[PDB]
RNA sequence: AUCGAGGACUACCAAGAUUAUAACGGAUAACGAGGAAUUGGGGUUCGACAUCGGAGAGGGAGCUUUACAGAUGGCUACCAC
RNA sequence: AUUACUUUGAAUAAAAUAAGGUGUUUAAAGCAAAACAUUAUGUUAAUGAAUAUUCAAGCAUGGGACAAUGC
RNA sequence: ACCUUGUUCAGAACUUAAAGAGAAAUCUUGAGUUUAUGGACUUCAGGGGGAGUAUGGUCACAAGGCUGAAACUUAAAGGAAU
């Protein structure tokens, strides 16, 4: 299923029988960062946590494949 | 090189003063930096009176933070009888490591050797380093 | 048809799943491969593997006894 | 007696060491002794198995020996001027191992370092500088 | 997720023959999984099998024919001495003459009776009746 | 312990001596000398025991120092000499002339001989180092310190020895074609062919022996003792001919 | 300094070493092993005590003799008898 | 390229366990003895269990399926 | 677009079983694939009381929360169904 939510999505791309910049998306979390007006909103601040424990995942990976700086961190 | 109160000498030295460079034993090729190399060591094993006696290990090396001697963390498996299963172990050993490997840093892969003891805890000499991936903090010996 | 090596174990290109891959593709240009089945069988105490180039809209050269057929 | 065994130092963990028995003779330390500068003195310690060391409790006079020359002369010694380790041996003109010494060229007719350990052979030996 | 895709397999087989079914798919096909059918189809119990291509690790279509009782595998594949062999059999077999192990040795996958014909150990894959 | 043991427990004692495990609370310590502690049989175990000559230890020492027995070309006068390897043992009085030879069953066994035989030998160089001065030397299985040898004399050769004289008569080398008498762990008493000695420089030195009968046994560098060359025995082997039946 | 490596000790310089894979500390009616009791398999409990290794001689400490003792059916002092 | 896994060994104190032999009147036991030469003689240079092991490490070797570590 | 019908994907549910499981009630988009016992991982329980009590630690302004025993006592306490 989802990552987070119970969902279970199974829409897919279908390649058929014949052979003849997604961590810079995820920074979302500065749109939703929006919370500097709306401080009451207890469910914008719960899905931030949400994109932002994802950026730790994808930072995390992106490091031991070499392909981000090894001095890279995310923040405001 | 002489940077020190008394003056700093190999164990053997002679005139032609030469540059003593023995070779250690079941092939462990000499490093090229401790034959042209002007450093002084009495403990590095090629150019010394430090033998390699018989135990022989491998480990990965962790700290580079110590003159000459780094410490090397062995990662192996333990079989517990009753539960016909294995755990996680490891074990830390204090070696010396010569400026013969100028390029040594931590999270190398090295091999070494035993001695007589150097120090409190060093009983062990590096032989050989193969390097890896780097961490964002190049610490070198 | 190419000519490349297979090694002894090189990078994926000089593996055998890729030269025969390449082989079947390069020896049945213009006609098109979409299915491939191996249909395992036992004979003699033994395990015959027979595999199939399906939808096809080479033993010299590979070796695999491979049969040609067409969709039913 | 002084004593050289492990069982009285932390582990490498920092961690105090339990004792389990008491001091051993295998273990047996001696008090140093630092052999200054004046009158021939040397006492025969009865070390373990019996043998004797020589322990040198003041000298003045060396066999030095000269590197280039290929001689080697006896020599009375002057003053200790520079040692590596602890530079009150120089004030109490302690004689050590590898301590600078400077001496009268008197039979060199024909600066020093020691190269010797008067407190085990008994004796200062050196060379040239 | 997916952890064990042999355990999905035999699984899937066995829930098939309690239901009587004529054949069986299974959607993620591998070599192990196909050479532990070759196991079961040299004692007749399987009658064939069929590996379809899909590019994607493609699915497998399995005749069964009325013989397997029940195929499971074994959870981490234990290190099988052949000291340890009759341990084994006396637990997962119904007798010493209808039951049937599985072993991964160096010497390909075999079974327990001719791994130890080839004199050989290894790690445990699974049975079948 | 403060020092040096001088008692030996019965249990302690080496197995292959074969002691009662009710004779007694102690075993006869075998005195320091040529063989180890481990690689020697007591002369009062071979006495009382092998041969049965005195019933207890009351009779072994009226005989060892009655000048009655002659361990190699000299005489011994020592209740617990270390009576070890192939080293000759001789009785005038009684005329015969035994020797101490391994055997299959991990047991020192008396081996009769002739008197003619009995005058020789044979003997494993240990090592070979040059004493100060060069004067070479080199050291037998038997601790003996032997003088000027000769110049091809190596490390792990075989030696023949002659009691009367002390020369060295015959030396064999240690080679893939000679006869091999084992003084080590489970191939212990055999006799065999060298054919393959494989090296790993860390620890050890294997050396592959092939039996008479086709068997073929590994072991250890050190256990290995060439008896001969050519296939051809310089002793008279025990009884079961240094062969091992399965 | 030692029979001898060694922070074992001294002088100078550096800030290092161990830890969630349990460091550091606490409990043991804890001397360790060969082994013992019971067991379908897996195991649980025990081991001062035959034999091997360690430690001690009322409690610490300090020493003499000799090849080996920090000896105690050797000595000195203190504590307790 | 190493490790892990598995197979053979090397090496490995005894007592103890399982165990081979042996009529202590049998048995526990012990590693003694006796079929026998009707025995000094010979069997006899008599037996001594290969005694198997023994877990966790350590050494070497045959194999590379299942696993682990980076290039 | 709203309604009627066919396929398919995802969600909250429902009905039948002579089958599977279970002590039974009952469960079936599992509480099935389990003495024919091993898909991966985390937490929790060991007769009933004493008791979420005493003490130690920590959090809170407070009420209180979290971690959390022992002495002693007793042959039952309890679950589903007739």
């Amino acid at each position: 299923g989802r990552m987070y939510n119970p969902g279970r999505g199974i829409s897919r791309r279908c390649i058929p029988y014949r052979r003849s910049e997604d961590l810079y998306f995820l920074m979302r979390a500065v749109s939703v960062r929006h919370l500097e007006k709306n401080k009451k909103d207890k469910d914008a601040k719960y899905h931030l946590i949400l994109i932002e424990s994802k950026i730790h995942r994808l930072t995390r990976y992106y490091k031991s494949a070499k392909v981000l700086e090894a001095s890279f961190k995310y923040d405001a | 090189e002489q940077t020190e109160r008394a003056y700093q000498k190999q164990v053997f030295h002679h005139h032609s003063v030469k540059r003593y460079h023995k070779q250690i034993g079941m092939g462990f090729v000499t490093p090229a930096e401790a034959i042209k190399g002007t450093y002084i060591d009495k403990k590095c094993p090629f150019t010394s009176d430090v033998s390699i006696r018989g135990r022989t290990l491998s480990g990965i090396v962790k700290s580079c933070h110590m003159k000459r001697t780094i410490i090397v963390r062995r990662d192996y498996f333990h079989y517990v009888s009753k539960y016909q299963r294995y755990e996680k172990r490891h074990k830390n050993i204090a070696v010396h490591c010569s400026p013969a490997f100028r390029q040594l840093k931590e999270g190398d892969h090295v091999v070494i050797g035993q001695c007589r003891p150097l120090s409190k805890t060093v009983r062990f000499n590096v032989l050989k380093f193969t390097s890896r991936g780097t961490g964002d903090k190049k610490q070198f010996a | 048809i190419g000519k490349r090596v297979v090694a002894h174990t090189k990078p994926r290109s000089r593996t055998s799943k890729a030269v025969h891959e390449a082989y079947l593709n390069e020896m049945l240009y213009p006609v098109e491969v979409a299915g491939q089945r191996v249909h395992a069988t036992l004979v003699h105490k033994k395990v015959a593997n027979s595999k199939t180039v399906f939808v096809a809209v080479y033993k010299n050269i590979t070796g695999e006894k491979v049969k040609f057929a067409f969709p039913v | 007696g002084i004593t050289r065994d492990s069982r009285h130092k932390r582990r490498a963990t920092g961690g105090k060491k339990n004792s389990m028995q008491k001091k051993k003779k295998n273990t047996m330390g001696r008090q140093p002794a630092n052999t200054r500068l004046g009158a021939i003195r040397v006492h025969d310690v009865r070390c373990r198995y019996g043998i004797i060391k020589r322990r040198a409790l003041r000298l003045e006079n060396g066999n030095f020996s000269w590197a280039s020359q290929s001689i080697t002369k006896g020599t009375k010694i002057l003053n200790v001027v520079y040692n590596a380790s602890d530079n009150d041996f120089v004030r109490t003109n302690t004689l050590v191992k590898g301590a600078i010494i400077e001496i009268d060229p008197a039979p060199f007719l024909w600066l020093a370092c020691i190269s010797s350990r008067p407190g085990q052979t008994g004796s200062v030996e050196g060379y040239i500088l | 997720v997916r952890v064990n895709v042999l355990a999905d397999a035999l699984k899937s087989i066995t829930n098939a023959e309690k239901q009587g079914k004529r054949q069986v798919m299974i959607r993620p096909a591998s070599k192990v999984i196909c050479e532990f059918l070759n196991v079961m189809m040299k004692h007749q119990y399987i009658t064939d099998y069929t590996v379809v291509d899909t590019h994607r690790s493609g699915k497998i279509v399995v005749n069964l024919n009325g013989r397997l009782n029940k195929c499971a595998v074994i959870s981490p594949r234990f290190n099988v001495t052949l000291s340890e062999f009759d341990k084994w059999e006396a637990n997962l077999l119904p007798s010493r003459h209808f039951g049937a192990l599985v072993l991964t040795t160096s010497y390909g996958i075999l079974d327990n009776t001719e791994a130890r014909a080839k004199h050989t150990g290894g790690r445990i894959l699974g049975f079948f009746y | 312990a403060r020092g040096p043991r001088h008692h030996l427990k019965r249990l302690n004692a080496p197995h292959h001596w074969m002691l009662s495990k009710l004779g007694g609370t102690f075993a006869p310590k075998p005195s320091h000398g040529p063989h180890g502690m481990k690689e020697c049989l007591p002369l009062i175990l071979i006495l009382r025991n092998r041969l049965n000559y005195a019933l207890n230890g009351r009779e072994v020492t009226m005989i060892v120092k009655n000048r009655t027995i002659k361990i190699d070309g000299k005489i011994r006068t020592d209740t617990r000499y270390p009576v070890g390897f192939m080293d000759v043992l001789s009785i005038p009085r009684t005329k015969e002339n035994f020797r101490l030879m391994y055997n299959t069953k991990r047991r020192f066994c008396l081996v009769p001989l002739t008197a003619e035989q009995a005058k020789f030998k044979l003997c494993k160089i240990e090592k070979r180092v040059l004493g100060t001065g060069a004067i070479p030397y080199i050291v037998t299985h038997d601790g003996r310190t032997i003088r000027y040898p000769h110049p091809e004399l190596q490390a792990n050769d075989t030696i023949k020895l002659n009691l009367e004289t002390g020369k060295i008569v015959d030396f064999v080398k240690f080679d893939i074609g000679n006869t091999a008498m084992m003084i080590g762990g489970n191939g212990m008493g055999r006799v065999g062919v060298i054919v393959k000695r494989e090296v790993h420089p860390g620890s050890f030195e294997i050396v592959h022996i092939k039996d008479a009968k086709g068997n073929t046994f590994t072991t250890r560098l050190n256990n290995v003792f060439v008896i001969g060359k050519g296939t051809e025995t310089l002793v008279n082997l025990p009884l079961d001919k240094g062969i091992k039946k399965p």
